[PDB]
């Protein structure tokens, strides 16, 4: 009957592009946390 | 009609636009732009954090250099003269 | 080696030529009352409340060599003798007032041991809040309730 809202296909290919986005977000989140950790180390050092 | 092949990669992805559409792609593009902004914001934050690390050792006196390499690209180049 | 920071024609703290750098507490307002020194480019460091630069070649002979070595006993400073013990520098309350920041606390061989930033009044004596050298790196000791001079 068609006439509906996606999304739908095309798997693989679709994953190829999707995988490119969000990874860098995780990286900068981890780096942010690490910077906080080091900051706390300095706070402890003082 | 307007065959909506699968791929690929991507390629076909844009072919679907014709199939069910006006819209679809524009929203995805906006989402991509938002993702880019998040990526850019992260980088900006990272650079500020890199400053936060090089702070203390920003006054003067020997002490890196040293950890300035290994050293997140500045660190150095920075220690020197 | 000691130079005075002036602000609106008024001495706020001091600047010191230690090692091969030119130091002055970051919190001190004003500019070093010395042409050669004033035109320099300082690198601030808020952790250490320090603000160093490099000594011009023509003044490098005028630097003073600092030290991490500070055994309990008495030290020297412009207003008299400071006392060190329990990891704390103190002085007779009243002998240090606002406008004394930047002044070094020398030992008997001239080595700068710490730099005064302010002091907390704890009665008879005031525990000084100073910038002091650790094993190699700068540090800042601030007694509870310090009044930044």
């Amino acid at each position: 009957h068609t006439t509906l809202g996606v999304q739908d296909i095309s798997t693989t290919a679709m994953s190829w592009v999707q995988k490119i986005t969000g990874g860098v977000g995780l990286i900068v989140a981890v780096a942010a946390l690490i910077l906080i950790v080091v900051l706390c180390v300095s706070f402890s050092r003082h | 009609s307007t065959n909506g092949t699968a791929h690929g990669h991507p390629h076909e992805i844009i072919l679907y636009y014709y199939e069910l559409y006006p819209t679809m792609t524009v929203v995805i593009v906006s989402v991509a732009s938002f993702v880019l902004l998040s990526m850019v914001g992260t980088a900006v934050g990272m650079c500020v954090c890199a400053r936060r690390r090089c702070i203390t050792p920003y006054e003067l006196t020997p002490g890196a250099t040293v950890p300035f390499l290994l050293s997140l690209l500045c660190c150095v180049r920075t220690t020197k003269a | 080696c000691i130079f005075e920071v002036k602000h609106e024609g008024k001495v706020m703290g001091y600047a010191c030529l230690v090692g091969d750098k030119v130091m002055k507490p970051a919190h001190v307002k004003g500019t070093i009352d010395n042409a050669d020194l004033a035109k320099l480019a300082f690198k601030r460091s808020s952790k250490y409340d320090l603000e160093c630069a490099q000594i011009p070649v023509h003044m490098k002979s005028d630097a003073s060599k600092f030290t991490h070595e500070k055994p309990e006993g008495y030290y020297n400073w412009h207003h008299g003798a400071v006392q060190y013990s329990g990891g704390r520098f103190t002085i007779p309350t009243g002998a240090g007032k606002p406008g004394d920041s930047g002044r070094p606390i020398f030992d008997n061989k001239g080595r700068v041991v710490a730099i005064v930033l302010g002091g907390a009044n704890e009665g008879a004596r005031t525990a000084l809040s100073v910038v002091t050298w650790n094993k190699d790196i700068v540090t800042k000791i601030t007694p509870e309730g310090a009044e930044e001079w």
